[PDB]
């Protein structure tokens, strides 16, 4: 099925021609829009007072990457390198090693934020929920080197945004 | 009478924000005029309304 | 002594610059659409004195919004080189900051910094409108911490 | 104290133009669901100061492919004519009682072409050279309609003394006698000031700016000052010309208040129109006046010259 | 005097604005700024070439109409005459000639913005 | 526990209007011309 959009040709009686002549001469649709915009002027302005008020978000929000850790304090990352094999932009780099305790943690774990495209593929790839993307988006930096994160920076991110990530995961792990 | 009602509310918010000094401080610093319930206070000193 | 007068005067000047920076739009990809959302009613860039619309002759800040390709680079260079001082350039989006998804391309430069100086690096793919706005506010605080006439007087 | 009165004319007009740049950004935004500037001081009251300081201390770039003489003279002409064209306005007691005030001000209204042309050509850019001729054609082709409308309206006033215009209206608003005429006049005013429905010179797809392209900082801001001073001046002209007001000689302030309210209302109508309508095309732009506006204006002028004769109601000459 | 004093005040005021505008700010004065502009590029080798145009006809019919507008300007003074009948017929002649010139402009392309 | 997810209410959902309900407003063209001419005539009187 389909509908013809513009076939409504006008009539030609005296009333219709008088109405059309009035609309053309005594500008009416012009006044119609001019009055609609007036109605929008008196309405309630849609505007959020940044940074005092922030936009609504969701528990699935993808933002700054961070390396979580177990309740015992041990980092969850076992350096399976699945996230490195998954990142479409290849922004993740890991070097692993047999630690002094033995658990295979990352000697190097850096995410190039300028290469990252913020997809959330790493977290869904992680089999221990080690790498995640925190709710933070307020990390606009001044130098390009500031963006290139390190393992220590990722650990600090996971130790600062931690109650956030734990609460969001608790509210989202059932969906995923 | 809603006009005088909103005038009264506009003069009420100047009392809600701790008098003239607090109201002017809020207007100049936070770009806000309205008053909401204090739902909490963090350690660093931010009021949550 | 002179620091009092010169500091008050240059504080006035840098405040005036800070509250009236005029973006030179320059949207190349989806980052442009996100910036456009950032000028929408919700966040209302225009409230802060930023005006979004600006010819490159009358503008203060360039937002490099999107991937910058090799064919584009001379045009962006001529645009910035004509930009009157002061001229702070903010790079939005992982693509413009450096590389991007198409980092290892053949006709995409690996960062706006290799083309033009970047004053604020805004990350995101795309940087959600309020993150862009926060980068703008960071540039505003940068303009606040400006000591031009202080350095002149203390050269 | 004459020079004091002069300064009391210029300076307040300068603050009026300055805060028009705030009221437009607030009115437009509220018309399109935006809060507008309210960060620089209370309700954005201080915002025009900051942008003015920035534009004063912004670098004024010298157009390398230009002769600086006109690059400097054109802002002088545009700004000085715009302000001195406020001189003969009937405030309850007009500053200068020029016997031909309306013709005086209409003649000066044509001079904006003499800033437009030098700006467009001296700056020496494609956008500038295009927009110079396009805007020149716009304003000159609407100046004629302004002229016949002024003549036809005045034929019921009595003379070109613009102070007696109040005496003409007194009882009834003059629009009640020339609403078909004013409806054209107002629109032609919209055309002469280059506003969004009729601007055609900015055209931020193919002209970008048209005349104020290479102008930067101060000389650039001077043309904005001229442009947003012509807004207030022509809205005030229309206000007295058609929207009359009372004036008791023992209380001059009453007509002042009524007149400023009328001017603010008309300027708000300007912002109202620009915030809604699309932008004309040069083809349609000149089609609007050559094909449609001009014949109606000619016929209305004929009607308004024949009417006082047949009604035996010729206006008093003195 | 008076009027001339106002014109003097306005022109000097405008000149002070332009002087502060062009002198107060500081410029590094580097060469590549002088490169001209066109939406990102420069205006190649143009912006001064002779302008092959068509609305020249509209521009000249402007002037031709402006003469007649000048002719009909004295009307408000003219309506204060004893022999109103002749003034009525002859002013009506002037506006009719306005309309006839516009009509000949119309049908014979003319005011139709040339292509 | 039974399986649950984001589902429409059992009564489905309320109707969603999509027809252009552009309002009609304004006097007749004859009425507009008549009122304009009457205002004119009062002005000339
Ligand atoms: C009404 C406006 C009242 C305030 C006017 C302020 C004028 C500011 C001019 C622009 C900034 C330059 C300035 O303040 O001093 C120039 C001085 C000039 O001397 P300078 O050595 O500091 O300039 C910077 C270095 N060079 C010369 C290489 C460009 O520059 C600065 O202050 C910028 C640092
Ligand atoms: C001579 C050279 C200079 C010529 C220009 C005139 C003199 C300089 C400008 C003087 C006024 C502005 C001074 C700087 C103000 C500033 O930075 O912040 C102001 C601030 C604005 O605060 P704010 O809202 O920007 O604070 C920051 C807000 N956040 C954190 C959200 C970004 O307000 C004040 O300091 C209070 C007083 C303001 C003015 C009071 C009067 C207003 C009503 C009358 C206005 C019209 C007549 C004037
Ligand atoms: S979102 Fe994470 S996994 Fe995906 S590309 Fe960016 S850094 Fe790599
Ligand atoms: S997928 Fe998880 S556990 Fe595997 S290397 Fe990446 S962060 Fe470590
Ligand atoms: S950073 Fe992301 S959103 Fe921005 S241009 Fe590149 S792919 Fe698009």
């Amino acid at each position: 099925t389909y509908k013809f959009v513009n076939m409504r040709e006008p009539s030609m009686d005296m009333k219709s021609v008088t109405d059309r002549a009035a609309q053309t001469l005594l500008w009416t649709e012009l006044v119609r829009g001019l009055g609609m915009t007036l109605s929008y002027l008196f309405r309630e302005p849609a505007t959020i007072n940044y940074p005092f008020e922030k936009g609504p978000l969701s528990p699935r929000f993808r933002g700054e990457h961070a390396l979580r850790r177990y309740p015992s304090g041990e980092e969850r990352c076992i350096a399976c390198k699945l996230c490195e094999a998954v990142c479409p932009a290849q922004a993740i780099t890991i070097e692993a090693e047999p630690r002094a305790d033995g658990s295979r943690r990352t000697t190097r774990y850096d995410i190039d934020m300028t290469k990252c495209i913020y997809c959330g593929f790493c977290q869904e790839a992680c089999p221990v929920d080690a790498i995640v993307e925190g709710p933070n988006f307020e990390f606009s930096t001044e130098t390009h080197e500031e963006l290139l994160y390190n393992k220590e920076k990722l650990l600090n991110n996971g130790d600062k945004w931690e109650a956030e990530i734990a609460a969001n995961i608790q509210a989202d792990y059932l969906y995923r | 009478m809603e006009l005088v009602q909103v005038l009264r509310r506009g003069l009420q918010q100047v009392s809600g924000h701790g008098g003239l000094r607090g109201y002017l401080r809020v207007l100049f610093r936070a770009n806000d005029v309205r008053v909401g319930t204090l739902v909490g206070e963090d350690k660093y000193g931010n009021k949550y309304y | 002594r002179g620091e009092y007068v010169v500091a008050k005067l240059d504080d006035l000047v840098n405040w005036a610059r800070r509250s009236s920076l005029w973006p030179m739009t320059f949207g190349l990809a989806c980052c442009a659409v996100e910036m456009m959302h950032m000028a929408a009613p919700r966040y209302d860039m225009d409230r802060f004195g930023v005006v979004f619309r600006a010819s490159p002759r009358q503008s203060d800040v360039m937002i490099v919004a999107g991937t910058l390709t090799n064919k584009m680079a001379p045009a962006l260079r001529k645009v910035y080189d004509q930009m009157p001082e002061p001229r702070y350039v903010v790079s939005m989006g992982s693509c413009a900051n450096g590389g991007g998804y198409y980092h290892y391309s053949y006709s995409v430069v690996r960062g706006c910094d290799r083309i033009v100086p970047v004053d604020i690096y805004v990350p995101g793919c795309p940087p959600t409108a309020e993150a862009l706005l926060y980068g703008i506010l960071q540039l505003q605080r940068k303009i606040k911490r400006e000591k031009r006439l202080r350095i002149w007087y203390r050269r | 104290m004459f020079m004091i009165n002069i300064l009391s004319l210029i300076i307040p007009i300068l603050l009026a133009v300055a805060f028009l740049t705030l009221v437009e950004r607030k009115v437009l935004g509220y018309m399109q669901l935006r809060k507008g500037p309210n960060v620089v001081g209370p309700y954005g009251l201080l915002q025009p100061i900051a942008d003015a300081l920035k534009l004063v201390t912004k670098e004024p770039l010298r157009p390398g492919t230009s002769s600086i003489s006109m690059f400097i003279i054109a802002p002088i002409l545009g700004l000085s004519l715009a302000l001195t064209m406020w001189v003969p306005l009937p405030m309850p007691y007009p500053l200068i009682n020029m016997n031909l005030g309306v013709l005086f001000m209409l003649a000066m209204s044509s001079l904006a072409v003499y800033s437009i042309l030098w700006s467009g050509w001296a700056s020496n850019s494609k956008y500038a050279l295009i927009g110079a001729l396009r805007a020149v054609a716009q304003t000159i082709s609407y100046e004629v309609t302004l002229a016949i409308i002024l003549l036809s309206v005045l034929l019921m006033n009595g003379s070109y003394t613009l102070s007696t215009l109040i005496t003409t209206q007194e009882h009834i608003w003059m629009i009640f006698t020339s609403w078909p005429l004013a409806m054209m006049w107002f629109i032609s005013t919209l055309a002469e000031t280059n506003r969004a429905p009729f601007d055609l010179t900015e055209g931020e797809s193919e002209l970008v700016s048209g005349f104020n392209v290479e102008y930067a900082a101060g000389p650039f801001a001077m043309f904005f000052m001229a442009e947003y001073a012509n807004i207030i001046m022509m809205n005030a002209f229309t206000a007295i010309l058609f929207l009359g007001a009372s004036h008791d000689p023992h209380t001059p302030e009453l007509y002042t208040i009524n007149f400023v309210l009328k001017t603010l209302a008309l300027t708000i109508t300007f912002l109202w129109i620009r915030a809604s309508y699309p932008r004309f095309r040069y083809d349609q732009l000149m089609h609007l006046l050559w094909k449609s506006f001009l014949p109606l204006t000619l016929a209305l002028c004929m009607w308004h010259i024949s009417l006082p004769i047949m009604t035996a109601s010729i206006p008093p000459q003195s | 005097m008076n009027i001339m004093l106002t014109l003097l005040t306005n022109v000097t005021l405008a000149s002070l604005l332009v002087l502060i505008a062009f002198w107060l700010p500081q410029l590094n004065a580097y060469s590549e700024k002088t490169s001209p502009y066109e939406c990102g590029f420069d205006p190649m080798g143009s912006a001064r070439l002779p302008f092959s145009m068509k609305f020249f006809l509209v521009a000249i019919t402007f002037l031709l109409f402006d003469l007649e507008i000048a002719l009909l300007l004295p009307l408000p003074w003219a309506s204060q005459t004893n022999n109103l009948k002749t003034m009525l017929t002859m002013a009506l002649f002037l506006l009719i000639l306005l309309a006839a010139s516009l009509a000949y402009e119309w049908t014979q392309k003319g005011l139709e913005w040339a292509e | 526990s039974k399986v649950k997810q984001d589902m429409p209410p059992p009564g489905g959902y309320g109707p969603i209007d999509y027809k252009r309900n552009l309002p009609r407003r304004g006097l007749s063209g004859y009425s507009m011309f008549a009122v304009g001419i009457g205002t004119l005539l009062f002005g000339y009187w």
